[PDB]
């Protein structure tokens, strides 16, 4: 989902 | 008109890599840690880690490998930068200084080729024959390793295999052989290729292709006694080697993916494995000896040792000690035990290292209601989640404050020859002296029968044989404690006044101008011993024994008056050993000799607020380090005080500084106070381990904070925090966080452990009925956190499947209340974009949290911002303004909207707004004629934005997918109806971090313009400010000169490094300056320093000073 792609991105990727 | 300045405020703290070997010497065990652009080098000792060298690279480190080439003394180091700078480095400890020499280097970028998925991999063959690089899909770059090739000319070889997952060289091969998992339809496979560097092909492999698990992702090359490879996957681990095949499917592995490994025993009989959940595993290989047929592999086995914290990086050290390099949590040293302890863990933590984690979001608060600047961050992820409070300087907590004007010196006093706790204070005034008693927390002012009160005291200590000395300017007195009487009195042969004091515990050294007299406190009498006269008037003196004697000082520190010089004398005689002329005509104010570590320090501070420092043997007297490091502008006064283990030095000035110890340097940090003039240590009956401090007109006493230049508080949350807002009138913080629950046997969700949202002092769930239409699930909450105790006052949980994305604290419309607004989103896995979310208004005012309003909304509320009395919300490609009715209702005019996806949003107090839409920065203003927003301007030129900020009305800072910063500005020129629609990149700069948050604020306040802090995935914290024509040019000047001077590790041009770089383009940097480069000017020798300077005015001093005014910026 875009949404968790975004939360992943601020963590880097994880 | 574009001038920007950028400094690091906190070096990156996340660990990206770590490796072990013998690089300091062949006879050492080192830990090498890669931060971002930083290599850290440790020695594994017995207590833990001994730092030796910390170095800057002009490049994100992406490969870090140790190896020793044929016939080589110690290990060598290979480093590959993300911008493709290669180099091989050597650790040369030649002198008492340490250097990193570039044995080779070159740029291995290829004009062709797409950066592979799974990224740069770099590897080195066991034979040290070559270096294999996998940079781009379909290509394998080989660098041959021989005594030449100091440029690392390399060659590519076509890689038939489109999509490689992982690669290592296999051990024990009669020619370099590659092993790799790759993907093609049909799943994944493992394959071999020999590397024929002779003719630059691949040949065949030493064993057939084999299928591997769909999620296979780690290749480990097992060493010679065994050979072959281990391939770690999901739910299965397997050994491969020729026709030999072994496999296990241990259920424990089946959850969390295994992310890293390390080899424990050089046999490769044992490996450590690390999870995403931070579970740590031992992987054991079972050897089956024949009786003549050598050793074979009988089986594999895994055992759960416990849990570290989430690891990027795992390194077996010595004797069951492990370093855990963490990216998402604090790093740590961890002891592995044979027997499982309490809780049933084989893992016990010895040490913990501060990581500001990924700074996910943050904000600046004047926390303890002082004009300062405290940063508070949402840091880390999952169980490593936390808040961090970053404080500048060192603070002291005020127990008592007795005001009393015009103090000119302070000495601590103890009415008992037995204890080490004092009960008397001594305040020398201009013409007088008044003594103080101490009942406990009380302070009364009677005197001692043996002490003068009509003269001024220059010293008041404790001596020998039940005695208490006063060195008044008229005469040195001696009082016995038990026998309360003047046991003798020394005066100057001609009744001349004593000028400078000096008194340890068993020794005295006064001065009457140029004249000096060394007396002694041998039982109950003041016995003169020596006399010399100085070439000039004496400014300052100090004597405190340094080790080999206790109370009896063998040496003398001295400051003179005309030749502005400091010297070392020998007290039995006074004979002049080494003297050092400083510059200027401003007198030495204080001089002091103290012991800290493996350097005996004697330093001296001048009268304009300048200082110079010197290491010295207590054996002889040689001039060591010397850099004019200024503090305040008031003549500084130096003292010694007891603290933690090591006891340190406090410099009094209008700029209160404390001198600690770094690696083996001395730390320079601000004390958070107005101005200190004099300060003494203590141990009182009513004020234990404390310090006394006097200003113009106040006496004070209290405790001292940490040690560092930045002090950091940690508030663990045990879950992911995503957003944070301060609420002044409620004295607290709102934090959005989320936690992971799992598919129950009951179906629902359980609890994988207690965290902030499950252990809050109080709670509430969403009762809203807005919707009616083996697996892992986020569960989101709103935390309410006390700004003082940082306890989790209340937690509100949102509905099943609702993710909170945005949060705000504001007043709305006419209402005086402050509501914390939360924008949500109904999130289901199958959907790409959500179609449902809400806007909830809550209230925390009394002692609890009230749900005020709910507003149904047709998508995900990605961001929101209080505009001008309304709520501007960005819902899923739409932007809508909301009104707060007087009946406490939120409402919009549904034909008044926007076609923007504002992932990031900011507002200028005006009717303005910086967004991001289809990968671009946009500028919009409110036009009430249309009840709308107008698109004033846009940055064409595409950019995968990560954060965004308004600097002023015409200039907009952005950060982006490729670790670049940029400033967009609106054109101030003609055809204002086309060229006006285009904003322009006036500034560019490769930053090397991934920015998540800018916010206006500073950590400094009690000369340049502006202050914007920023937070990083690596946990960096930066600062950005505006300059002006002169500085920017001057500093730009200073940059280019500074490049030519400074030696940079792997011979990488600062110019190349800082240049803005994306997949599409490479521009040099514009409108930016790294304070980082401009600050390394001070860390140069006066020699190279006078190089940089050749040609306003231009000088080595005029300019040294410039850079310091800049250091005070953070």
């Amino acid at each position: 989902n875009f949404v968790s792609w975004h939360a992943n991105r601020q963590l880097g990727m994880p | 008109m574009s001038y920007n300045y950028v400094v690091t405020a906190q070096k990156p703290t996340a660990v990206n890599g770590c490796v072990t070997g013998h690089f300091t010497s062949a006879e050492d065990l080192n830990l090498l840690i890669a931060k971002n652009t930083r290599l850290e080098i440790y020695v594994v000792t017995a207590e833990g880690l001994r730092p030796v060298k910390e170095v800057g690279m002009y490049g994100k480190i992406a490969v870090m490998e140790l190896f020793r080439p044929k016939g080589e003394s110690k290990d060598l180091l290979f480093i590959l930068t993300a911008k493709y700078n290669a180099c091989i480095l050597e650790y040369k400890q030649s002198g008492e200084s340490i250097d990193i020499i570039t044995r080779a280097h070159g740029n291995v970028q290829d004009r062709i080729g797409r950066p592979s998925e799974t990224g740069i991999i770099g590897i080195i063959d066991p034979e040290c024959r070559m270096i294999g690089l996998r940079l781009y899909d379909g290509l394998f770059k080989v660098i041959p390793l021989d005594r030449d090739n100091k440029e690392l000319k390399a060659f590519n070889i076509r890689l038939e295999e489109l999509h490689v997952i992982d690669v290592k060289f296999l051990y024990g091969c009669q020619a370099p052989t590659i092993c790799f998992v790759y993907q093609d339809p049909q799943g994944r496979h493992v394959k071999t290729y020999e590397v024929s560097l002779r003719e630059k092909e691949f040949n065949k492999g030493p064993w057939k292709q084999e299928n591997v698990e769909a999620e296979a992702s780690m290749v480990i090359a097992v060493p010679e006694p065994f050979g072959g490879a281990i391939i770690i996957g999901q739910e299965s681990i397997t050994y491969h080697n020729g026709d030999k095949y072994l496999a296990i499917a241990p259920p424990i592995i089946k959850q969390s993916t295994i992310v890293c490994h390390n080899r424990v025993d050089p046999n490769g009989s044992r490996y450590l494995l690390g999870d995403m959940e931070g579970r740590l595993f031992m992987l054991l290989l079972e050897k089956e000896e024949q009786m003549d047929g050598t050793v074979t592999l009988k089986d594999l086995r895994v055992e759960l040792l416990g849990e570290t914290s989430i690891a990027e990086c795992l390194t077996y050290l010595d004797n069951g000690v492990v370093f855990v390099g963490s990216r998402l949590g604090d790093s740590q040293l961890v002891k592995l035990n044979v027997d499982s302890n309490e809780q049933g863990s084989y893992v016990v933590a010895m040490e913990t290292f501060t990581n500001l984690g990924p700074i996910v979001d943050m904000c600046v608060v004047d926390l303890e209601r002082q004009g300062q600047g405290q940063l508070v961050t949402c840091s880390g992820a999952f169980k490593e989640g936390s808040l961090r409070i970053i404080r500048n300087g060192i603070g002291i907590h005020e127990h008592a404050s007795i005001d009393l004007p015009g103090i000119k010196g302070l000495w601590p006093l103890r009415s008992d020859p037995n204890r080490e706790t004092y009960d008397t204070l001594v305040l020398s005034f201009v013409g007088q002296t008044r003594v103080l008693m101490l009942n406990g927390e009380e302070v009364e002012e009677t005197e001692l029968m043996g002490f003068v009160d009509d003269q001024q005291t220059f010293f008041c200590g404790n001596v020998a044989h039940q005695q208490l000395i006063q060195i008044t300017s008229a005469s040195v007195r001696l009082v016995s404690q038990e026998p309360k009487a003047l046991v003798s009195e020394w005066k100057e042969p001609q009744a001349k006044n004593i000028s400078v004091a000096s008194c340890n515990s068993s020794q005295v050294v006064v001065a009457v101008g140029r004249a000096l007299y060394y007396l002694q406190i041998h039982p109950q009498e003041l016995r003169q011993i020596s006399h010399t006269e100085m070439e000039h008037e004496v400014a300052c003196l100090d004597i405190t024994p340094l080790g080999d004697s206790n109370g009896l000082s063998p040496l003398c520190a001295i400051g003179l008056w005309t030749d502005i010089s400091a010297r070392i004398l020998k007290l039995p005689s006074f004979e002049l050993l080494h003297k050092e002329m400083l510059g200027g005509e401003i007198i030495p104010r204080s001089i002091l000799m103290t012991t800290f570590e493996s350097s005996h320090y004697l330093l001296c501070a001048l009268g304009d607020g300048a200082l110079f420092y010197f290491g010295l043997n207590i054996e002889t007297g040689l001039l060591s380090d010397r850099k004019k490091v200024t503090l305040g502008t008031q003549p500084t006064v130096l003292r010694t005080f007891r603290s933690l283990s090591t006891t340190n030095v406090f410099a009094c000035s209008d700029r209160p500084t404390v001198i600690y110890s770094s690696n083996h340097k001395l730390v320079f940090s601000n004390v958070n106070l107005k101005e200190v003039n004099y300060m003494c240590p203590l141990n009182s009956d009513g004020y234990p381990d404390s310090l006394a401090l006097a200003n113009n007109s106040t006496l004070t006493i209290g405790t001292i904070d940490e040690i560092q230049k930045l002090h950091i508080r940690t508030v663990p949350l045990y879950e992911s925090p995503r957003k944070i807002c301060y609420q002044e009138v409620s004295q607290c913080f709102g934090v959005l966080s989320s936690r992971i629950e799992v598919q129950d046997t009951s179906g629902g969700t359980t609890a994988l452990r207690p965290s902030a949202s499950t252990q809050a002092l109080s709670s509430s769930v969403s009762s809203s009925k807005l919707f009616s239409s083996g697996e892992e699930v986020e569960v989101h909450n709103l935390l309410i956190i006390d700004q003082h105790t940082f306890e989790v006052l209340h937690a509100h949980q949102f509905l099943q499947n609702e993710y909170a994305l945005s949060l705000v604290s504001c007043k709305l419309g006419k209402d005086p209340n402050t509501y914390f607004i939360v924008g949500t989103a109904m999130v289901y896995p199958e959907e790409a974009e959500p179609k449902q979310g809400r806007i909830v208004v809550f209230q925390y005012s009394d002692g609890k949290l009230q749900t005020v309003a709910e507003k149904e909304v047709k998508g995900a509320v990605y961001s929101m911002v209080e505009f001008n009395g309304k709520l501007l919300a960005s819902i899923n490609s739409t932007v809508r303004l909301y009104e707060w009715t007087t009946e406490k209702d939120v409402r919009t005019e549904c034909n008044h909207y926007n076609n923007i996806m504002a992932l990031y949003l900011k507002t200028k107090g005006d009717f303005i707004l910086v967004g991001d839409l289809m990968r671009s920065v946009l500028l919009l203003a409110y036009k009430p004629m249309e009840g709308n927003f107008e698109e004033i301007a846009r940055d064409f030129n595409p950019n995968w934005m990560s954060a965004v900020e308004i600097l002023d009305d015409d200039n907009f800072l952005g950060a982006e997918n490729a670790f670049n910063l940029f400033v967009c500005q609106k054109d101030s020129a003609a055809t204002t109806d086309e060229e006006r629609q285009h904003l322009q990149e006036v500034g560019l700069f490769h930053l090397g971090e991934f920015v998540n948050v800018f916010c206006h604020g500073s950590l400094v306040m009690q000369p340049t313009q502006g202050s914007v802090l920023f937070g990083t995935v690596n946990g960096m914290i930066g600062l950005v400010t505006s300059l002006s024509e002169s500085w920017y040019n001057l500093l730009l000047d200073m940059q280019n000169r500074l490049n030519k001077v400074i030696k940079s590790v792997g011979k990488i041009e600062h110019s190349f490094w800082r240049s803005f770089h994306t997949e599409r383009k490479t521009e040099p940097a514009t409108g930016f300056i790294d304070g980082d480069l401009i600050e390394s000017f001070l860390d140069i020798s006066r020699p190279k320093m006078q190089e940089v300077v050749a040609n306003r005015e231009a000088t080595a001093d005029d300019l040294i000073k410039v850079v310091e005014e800049l250091t005070r910026i953070h």
